[PDB]
């Protein structure tokens, strides 16, 4: 499948350029730059790993590129996401979040029907890498 | 013994019965209300207005000695300012002014039986408007505010950055529960995030509401599961009682839905124990405005939508339609604004152009997602980013289900239409302008973005709007 | 493969939709409206009904291959006649038909949000308005009707061949729990059967509600002992959630009260919520149309009273207010005379002065009491008797409270008021003519009445109505 | 104390001549008429005692003011109240009822209020009259 | 309605007989009564079983199976291709098997059949009983195992019926009516009441499945008349036809 | 095992002549004819795969032939089954469905017992080849 999880995955995979106007566009609006990545891409698993410490007075786009370039160096079959953060009062969150890596080929998602009362059903939705142990996917 | 002063049976006017005080100092914790008043021929403006603000807070058609029995000077609303409306003669805007204490804390019902309660059917004003509020710090840290709000919301759903994508099933009436499932399933696959029931969709001859959850929630987890997304449905619980309701969205709960959506019809009460609820049950609720426009259309008379914005607001709903500039229903680009302000913003700054009269702190309570339904489509994307921003909900029911080669294609189509525009604005391109070529740029790689540009590529909805700005 | 016919994708207008046919014979189960429209300049009226219709049923703006899913040739409502309304070129009567499985069953919930839902912000339409609603004898009866009616009412009361007299307590807000008592006290020993909270008399910093229940109902025992009469006091359970509201209507349950009151303001659920609970528990069940005004004033758009008494005699209330034609708020007699008829009759019979554009069967739903209320004063008596008959409860708030000597003489005036009044009437006195001098006559035995009349002599509310006929 | 049960119990007790109107409109309404009385004047003693048998087709007034009279003569210190009925569908019920006859003393009512929760009290009504049995009042 | 209807005149000494042939119940009475509760519509779509008649199986002996035994005949059955099992209409709670087995064993045997299958597949687990509440109980508990469908029989009269029939469609149940006590009354041509009749007022009550008849089985069942009872349970409008008593 | 989902599948697979008849048998019952496919025959999964839209008014049975025989070519290790719907008010619903493709060999399910309350059992039914990916499954 391709995972939409994140902000531009119905486009293509954003090249360096596309990447570095976006940042800019992170830094006019004063934002502390996190990049955090997975191999358990399941759509609640709302804690992926992070890739160090959030950059925070960003004011060169290159210096986020570099960590960038050496997330995807270090966690090539892994997604990678950028992510970026506002601390204005009534937002206090996440205002941008996109994929920036995807391993080689995502097998997708196991659905998981337990029939419970009547004709309810309780659903677990489990990637089928998640089956394998972590150092083993992708 | 018979009284003898102010006191004295008889019949005085409004302005004399102390309605009406030019030098009152606004207290932080007053209600503000701000009236657009028609006085019959012969009616004095400020006996009009000391009519309106008296009636809705303690006086009668005589007098009554029983106000020395309270604080009466107190309790009295004042009006303290009345202008004339910029291009009309008839029209007055009259600033009220009510104390605190008379109203009940947490209780949307209260606040508008004294505000719009017996005020619009006087005989002696012809016609009366509420255009605008101004609610205390004070009372409005008694309200709840948001069951969830738009932080939050994008948070649980893993969603930022661009808007979120909707769609009303169509036909609005008549599907089977099986078949609302399967446009629900096609739908989301195909891109959107949320599919909705129509507002008139409850429990029908033609489909009952059990069979509609059931296999809505199915056709859910297989998109979720298609995807890698959080995914939606709008299951709408109004009911005729409240009992039938709590069933309704209890269901919903145990199905493990995301949200549900109630209709502005069910009424106040039945809104704030739905937006109680919503908050205790981790439910994110949708409120579709249905009947609004029987009273907030005209200029000269009814309520103007961002009242009913901050009341909702207040009454803890999560969405609510606000209109589409470009779309089907009503919507003037600048008054429009004002709505997505009131929701959105923690501070509303006074603007007379939107019809914002007063500056309002909003206590720091949730802000309200914004949705913008009716008669859109893709083509018209760059604009629809335009007035209506990055924090809304747009909806494509026809603009996904009328395109030809399948639903599944005509939510691809918003989906690619939507990334590249805000892909385009973060960009720093003059979308607005170049929204054509974006658009026409992305389909080449998307044909069922091509297909969809040039279906409804001349589809345009031209028509004088009713409610306008009296500063242009 | 994509379509290719009247389902292949792209926009036609509504009328070529299937929403206009002139040839549709009117089913006895279908649910018919009649719109006042006024189409936008350049809109064919059939095209703006076509519209109405298309939207209150199962139409979008564009072609949705989905419809064939459906029986959707029976779904669809029709507009099946469009007549220019007599002495205004803008506006249309258009009658559209909707079929009866698209509503659910004992919902004013569901039948409003197809009816009003959308199509008054619809842009193509300036303005618009719902006029009457023929709601067929097969949906009646999924309806529970008045909890008590009036007949049952008068039964419980034991008071029968004379309107009923009520009060709303003076000032509005301001008064304590132990004063509220007093007011009704005096008030009922004087000679009212009834006395009321003020719509927006909830709980609140200065009286909160179970004192004023505790004190109103030791006030009502104490006056029925003293009159040998059954006497009670509206008792107002409206708040912001149902729970809350459930409490208040329990505790007044617990208390023995006979009556309770709410207000329009809280919604149609809580309305229907409270409607059951009243048949349930041998309740009245009084309706203040707190905010009705705010869509029911103007001619070119909202909604006519009449369609709110039709929805509320179906969702069980046992009061509303109807309207005076001589007092301080809005009643044009022909129009009130309709309403009037709605809430009393068994049979509805068409006659376009009423506005009472359809022949209505009520199915044996029992009566409502229509409530005369605002700005009335004893002098009025004899037309208050010959513009809204014999089953109305009149209000006299100001007209009790008021009174120089007295509550008590208050109430006295005005009971001696009405009984002579209808003493006359049995004896086939013109009444109308000769009520100054009936009255006169009545105040030389009682000197209440005298100064009541001396008093409010000269007081009149000559306006001109904004809510008027069409064919006159 | 007046009791003021009926429809004209604040105007003076009506004449022989007044109460022969009233029975004329009843008549023009096809109103069957009823004549009822009691000593036990409480608001909610749904029963009073019928004289008789209610009169249904009634065309002359003096057949029914012969019967007030028997009425009073028979019952001189009792309540006597005339009930008119419309067997009419919507209706089914008394649409006028009247004192004709009152005792010459009436002591009133007293109020029993007994201590249940908190402050709620429950009340009982009793004329003082009906404290004496049947026979012996008024 | 029948209280009225067939109370007191079946008895009255001047007629020496006396049989309801049909009713004519209006559209507005109609519209107070819930209908049924899945209707043949939903449950096929619910069983996704569509274009061919179902095919269901009594166990037997009637009585006497422990709740084990029960349950292997149940898995046989659906396994080998039924759609459907049934208790008997007089297997509730006995000394021989008491009903919680059989519901347990049954389900086992249900699931294992649909694994086996590929199919839905379900028993109609029979919940009448005594007392409401024991009823309750009965259906409740088919309810958690996650039975598709109940059973009741019509000997648990008319108001049992149409409070199982609302509690079938609050709980999306399938509910099987068994005519049993029918033919009491229905059998001879000048007494008692047509079972047209009884399928009008099952409809009405909310019933999804009652028993009416095979023309060739080992009970009663004239062609003409039998096709007027199948008219009347599935079509949306009835036409007179003197031939079928409609 | 064989699926016997459908309404033919304790018969042979049906050769397109058989086909063509049920094709006849849809269009003088004047019915919408759908084409769907899935790789997970879950007896629940209610909603499988369209191939295209559903054709509409069908006059030649060799048009429906066509496009079940290019949906074979396509998806030749899926289920297919073909779907005739009636628009009619009483039904609105499929009136019959039959499988007219079957991968070359069918696993069957795995029955899940998971222990609850005394002896009560939640089971989960789940097709071998559904603990596979998508793109990997027959
Ligand atoms: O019923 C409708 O017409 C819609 O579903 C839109 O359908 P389409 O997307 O197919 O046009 C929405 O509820 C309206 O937008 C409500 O109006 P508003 O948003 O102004 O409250
Ligand atoms: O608040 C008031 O103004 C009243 O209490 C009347 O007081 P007075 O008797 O002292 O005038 C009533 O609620 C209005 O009649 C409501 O209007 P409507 O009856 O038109 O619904
Ligand atoms: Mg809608
Ligand atoms: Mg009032
Ligand atoms: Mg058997």
């Amino acid at each position: 499948v391709r995972i939409t999880q994140g902000t531009f995955s119905f486009l293509p995979d954003l090249t360096d350029e596309q990447i570095k106007k976006q940042i800019d566009y992170m830094i006019s609006k004063k934002l502390a730059i996190g990049i955090e990545y997975t191999n358990d891409i399941h759509p609640r698993n709302a804690y992926w790993e992070i890739w160090g410490l959030p950059l925070f007075d960003v004011t060169d786009p290159a210096a986020v590129l570099f960590e960038i370039n050496a997330c995807r160096k270090a966690r090539s079959n892994f997604y990678i996401k950028v992510v970026g953060f506002s601390s204005v009062r009534g937002i206090e969150s996440t205002i941008i979040s996109f994929i920036v890596n995807r391993p080689k080929h995502e097998p997708g998602f196991n659905l998981m029907r337990q029939e419970d009362k009547s004709r309810s059903i309780k659903y677990t939705i489990h990637s089928y890498e998640s089956y394998k142990p972590e150092d083993e996917r992708y | 013994r018979i009284k003898n002063s102010r006191y004295e049976s008889g019949v005085i006017p409004y302005a004399k019965m102390g309605y009406w005080n030019p030098d009152y100092q606004v207290k932080d914790t007053d209600v503000l209300a701000l009236f657009r008043v028609t006085p019959q021929p012969g009616v004095d403006p400020i006996e009009a207005a000391a009519a309106v603000a008296g009636e809705s807070s303690t006086a009668t058609w005589t007098v009554v000695w029983t106000d020395l029995l309270t604080a009466a000077d107190l309790y009295r609303a004042k009006a303290y300012k009345v202008d004339q409306v910029p291009n009309n003669p008839e029209q007055y805007f009259a600033y009220i002014a009510y104390e605190l204490d008379l109203f009940e804390e947490g209780s949307i019902a209260n606040l508008t039986a004294s505000i719009i309660g017996n005020v619009f059917g006087f005989k002696a004003v012809k016609a009366l408007r509420l255009e605008d509020m101004r609610l205390p710090l004070a009372y409005l840290k008694t309200f709840q505010g948001p069951a969830t709000g738009v932080i939050l919301e994008r948070e649980r759903l893993d969603k930022f950055g661009r808007p979120l994508l909707g769609c009303t099933t169509k036909p609005k009436l008549g599907l089977s529960g099986k078949n609302y499932g399967r446009v629900v399933y096609e739908a989301l696959k195909g891109g959107l995030d949320f599919v909705k029931d129509d507002e008139n969709i409850n429990s029908q001859p033609f489909m009952r509401w059990r069979e509609r959850y059931l296999f809505t929630m199915e056709a859910v987890n297989k998109a979720s599961a298609a995807t890698g997304e959080v995914k939606g449905h709008y299951l709408n619980v109004t009911a005729a009682t409240m009992e039938e309701m709590y069933a309704r969205a209890n269901f919903a709960k145990e199905l493990g839905s995301v949200i549900i959506m109630i209709d502005l019809v069910i009424g106040y009460t039945a809104i704030q124990t739905m937006a109680k609820w919503a908050r205790d049950n981790d439910m994110i609720l949708h409120l579709h405005r249905a009947g609004n426009s029987t009273y907030s259309r005209q200029k000269n008379h009814g309520m103007n939508f961002r009242v009913i914005c901050k009341w909702m607001r207040m009454a803890g709903v999560d969405h609510i339609h606000a209109g589409t500039v470009v779309g089907k229903l009503e919507g003037d680009p600048i008054i429009t604004r004002g709505f997505y302000k009131t929701l959105l913003l923690p501070k509303l700054e006074r603007n007379l152009q939107e019809g914002l009269f007063f500056d309002m702190e909003w206590a720091s309570l949730r802000k309200v997602m914004p949705v913008a339904s009716g008669g859109i489509h893709a083509g018209q994307m760059h604009q629809l980013i335009h007035y209506l921003g990055e924090d809304v909900v747009l909806q494509f029911g026809g603009g996904t289900i009328g395109h030809p080669d399948g639903i599944q294609a005509g939510a691809t189509a918003n989906r690619v239409a939507l990334e590249a525009m805000i892909l385009a604005r973060n960009e720093n391109r003059d979308y607005l302008t170049e929204g054509p070529e974006i658009l026409r740029e992305a389909a080449k790689t998307c044909g069922a973005l091509r297909t969809a540009l040039d279906l409804w590529k001349d589809i345009t909805f031209n028509y004088t709007s009713t409610d306008t700005s009296d500063f242009v």
